[PDB]
Parts: C-alpha cells; structure tokens; sequence
C-alpha cells in the first residue's frame, strides 16, 4: 500500500 | 492558444461544468485557458486548477503503474519474450504524463508563483511545484532523478519555511503540505525517519490548536490529520 | 492514419494492455488501427473493439446526460440567465460523441459487415451498428432523430431475422441483441408494449433451452436473462 | 432509472 496524499479539494 | 478567444469568466463557468460533468481533460484546458489570461486566481480558480490537472494527472499515474508492473513482470529470469510493445507503450503513457507535469510546472513559473504575494496563495503554488516535481519523480531514472527529487524538495522546504512563519498550525494549505511532503519523504527520497518526525510533529501541532477553530475549519482539519495518523500507521 | 505503421499483431497486444490500464481511448484508437489493417477480426478482436468504444462513448453519454439537465434546468420558468456557456459546453460534448459513433459506423460499413458471412460475426456487427445509431438518437431532435431511429431499427430487425434463423435461443450475442433491440423500443421508439413482449419472449425461450448448456455457457445466458428481467421489473 | 443494456464483454 502506497502512502496517502492530499485529497483533491 | 485555444481557448484565447474565450472571455475568462466563461473558461471559469466551463470548468466547473466539466467537473460536474466529470470530464478532467476538458477541465485542465479550460483552467490552462484562465491562467494564460495572465490575471492572479481567486482561492476557488486555485482550487479548479488543482482539481482538474490532480484528476489528469491521477489517471496517468495510476495507468502508468499498471504498465510498469507488467513490465517489470516480463523482466524476470524464466518470463517468455514477448518483442517491444510493453516498453514502446509504458513509455507513451510515461511521456504523456511528463507532458501534464511539464505543462502545470510551466504555469507556475509563467508567473502564478512570481505575481503571488499573500502566504495562502505563494504556500499554496508552490506546494504544487513540489506534487508535480514529485510525480516527475515517480517515474525518473539515474541523475535525471537526483535533479527531480532536488527540484521537488527545493519547493516544499519553501513553502514549509513560508506557512511556518505566517499560518497557524491547523491551516488546511500547511497541513496538507506537509502531509505531502512526508510522502515525499517516505516515498520519493528513501528518508521514512523524517516522513515519520515529520507527520508525528504536525499531528501534534494541530491537535494543539484545534480549539481555536469553529465547526466547519474543525472539520477540515481532523480530516488531514487523520490521513497523518493513517500514515504513520502504515509507516510503524 | 496514425497506426498505419504499426503491426496489427502489436496494436492487438497494445489494445489489450491499454484494456488493463483503462485507457479506453488508446484501446480504441490501437482497435481502430487493427480494423483498418483490412482483415477480418476474430471474435477475441470483436470483443476489443466493442469494450474499446462502449467504454468511451459511456463516458461522453454520462457526460452528456449531466450536461442536458443542467441545461434543461436553466430553460425553465424563474431561472436566472447565465448566456451561452451551457448550450456551447453541452454542444461540444454532444459533437465529439457524434464523431465516436460515426466513426464506429464508418469501420462496420468500411468493412466489416460487408465482409462478416458467419451468422455469429454478422449478428454482432448488424447489433453494433443498431447500437451506434441507438446512441446518435439519443441526442438527436427533429426529423434527423427521425432517419436516425429509422437506421437503428433496421440495423436490429437485420440482426434479429439472422439470429433467429441461424443461432439458438440461450447464444449470449441473440439474448444480448433482444435485450437492446428491447431497449430501443423502450427508450427510444415510445413502443414500451413492444419492449416487454420482446423481453418476456425472449426470457421464455431462453429458459427452455438452458437444459441443453454447459456450467460456462448457463452462466452467461442466465446472466442476461437476469437483465431482461431486471428491466420487466422495471417497466411493469 | 435508465433501462438495462447489455454490460461490456
Ligand atoms: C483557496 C484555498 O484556500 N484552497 C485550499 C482549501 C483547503 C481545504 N480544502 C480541501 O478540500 C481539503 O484540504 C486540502 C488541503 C490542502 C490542499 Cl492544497 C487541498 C485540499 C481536502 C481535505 C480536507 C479539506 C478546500 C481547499
Ligand atoms: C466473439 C463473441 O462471441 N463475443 C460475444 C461474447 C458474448 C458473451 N460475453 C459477455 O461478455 C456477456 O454477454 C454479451 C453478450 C453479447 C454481447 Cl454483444 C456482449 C456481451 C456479458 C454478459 C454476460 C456474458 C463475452 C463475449
Ligand atoms: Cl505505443
Ligand atoms: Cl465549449
Ligand atoms: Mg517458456
Ligand atoms: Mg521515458
Ligand atoms: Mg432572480
Ligand atoms: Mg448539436
């Protein structure tokens, strides 16, 4: 599993 | 060039009917359109030109790691030979991907960063150039990538310097900036120790301050600092 | 034009990764480029290009869909006005859906039809084709919507006769055709009584053939089956 | 609700 990021606005 | 003989207002009305409309790549050349007007963006036009190139660009990099795992599948010691096309076509999409980051990096050099005083709009521009560095990043090899990853963590560490100074600990933009650039960390430059000091530092900074906010900044708020808590959980 | 150097054998294998990826515009453009080659296309080959360019016109109709409503919306009684934008987004969106289907009629008339002598390669293209047009029609107004339901219709009566004549009735490509045709009277031809008594029969004759299928094929045929019946649920 | 076509193979 890849790290998460800033949803989209 | 395209869309030069639309009035501004109407790139912006279309955009947001593409994003209704879910139709990203419409989206992206709508906002490319407004910035190239040449005037500063509102905190709504920001917020479409994230959406709609965030959205492109997903797409890209999710169809790009798809191909790269078949490549790297078809690579293995006893993998039949199967000629060019998993190469040829990975590299399409790859190009195609570079060409978007290209693209939005040229937009904030071309002068959205430059003519953007107020902390809000410069910390949030050069998050940006941070993501879209970052996504160069992805799929960057040999000294290319040293260059990449240094471009990358020069616009972050701005943009930290920048919302350390001027925006409380709970800012929205400053949370969210650093949550990427923990990513950044963890996954682009092999430091998951600085990812982790990082994340953990800002999770507490904003629990901190978290009673100063109304109900609806509250709620921003513990959003990404949840997605901080997700990550360190998955880091240890 | 831009494949016409590129093997037919690697625009399959880029199809079906571009498949893998969901790049559906890709797998229609690496299909299209396969047609043009001039042979005819197995059923594997079929199968690509009708999950290609189902996969793109899908997205432009769902578009278009959200487009038209909010047009509607803005054409009623107390709705403020807000100019062109609307009208000139929903119309773009409706040409470039226009240019997928002619473009798909284009390779089923130039030629695949012409050259599909068995019953399950031409029943699928005379199908294909009762769809494309199905799609035109839906965005069609006046005495064009007119020839266009005229051409759908006909597309799928042709489809039909064969299909009767040469395949039983639980053949996946027979039910599937009889649960769009069933569509098309429904949805498009104001003809609902028509649409429940082609579902009803077709679903009856269906379930006194399963006795004479394998596991894998009584999967399938009951899989639409279900559809038919969804729809009768619907409609009734 | 829209009726029911046929899904992709
Ligand atoms: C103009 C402006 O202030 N835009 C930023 C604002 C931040 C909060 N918003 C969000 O959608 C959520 O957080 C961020 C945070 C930073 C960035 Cl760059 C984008 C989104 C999404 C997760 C909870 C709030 C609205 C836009
Ligand atoms: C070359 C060939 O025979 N293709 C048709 C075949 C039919 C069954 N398949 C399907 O994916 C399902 O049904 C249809 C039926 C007709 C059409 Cl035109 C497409 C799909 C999908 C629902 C259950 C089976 C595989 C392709
Ligand atoms: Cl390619
Ligand atoms: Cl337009
Ligand atoms: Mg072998
Ligand atoms: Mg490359
Ligand atoms: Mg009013
Ligand atoms: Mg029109």
């Amino acid at each position: 599993q890849r790290s998460t990021s800033t949803p989209n606005v | 060039g395209a869309m030069g003989s639309m009035e501004r207002a109407s790139l912006i009305q279309k955009a947001k009917l593409a994003e209704q409309a879910e139709r990203y790549e419409d989206m992206a050349a709508f906002m490319k359109g407004a910035v190239e007007k040449g005037e500063e963006l509102s905190c709504e036009e920001r917020n479409l030109l994230s959406v709609a190139y965030k959205n492109v660009v997903g797409g890209q990099r999710a169809a790009w790691r798809v191909l790269s795992s078949i490549e790297q599948k078809s690579n293995e010691e006893g993998s039949e030979e199967k000629g060019p096309e998993v190469r040829e076509y990975r590299e399409k999409v790859e190009t195609e991907l570079q060409g978007v980051c290209d693209t939005v990096l040229g937009l904030l050099d071309s002068h959205l960063i430059k003519e953007a005083g107020d902390a809000e709009s410069r910390v949030f521009y050069l998050k940006m150039k941070g993501d879209y560095y970052r996504y160069l990043a992805e799929v960057a090899t040999g000294d290319d990538k040293k260059r990449i990853i240094d471009s990358a963590r020069s616009a972050y560490q701005e943009a930290m310097d920048i919302s350390k100074k001027e925006m409380p600990p709970t800012n929205p933009i400053r949370l969210g900036l650093a949550l990427n650039f923990s990513v950044f960390h963890y996954e682009i430059a092999n430091s998951p120790e600085e990812a982790i000091s990082l994340a953990k530092t800002t999770f507490d900074e904003a629990m901190a301050d978290l009673h100063t906010l109304s109900e609806d900044s509250y709620k921003d708020s513990t959003l990404i600092m949840q997605l901080l808590r997700d990550n360190l959980t998955l880091w240890t």
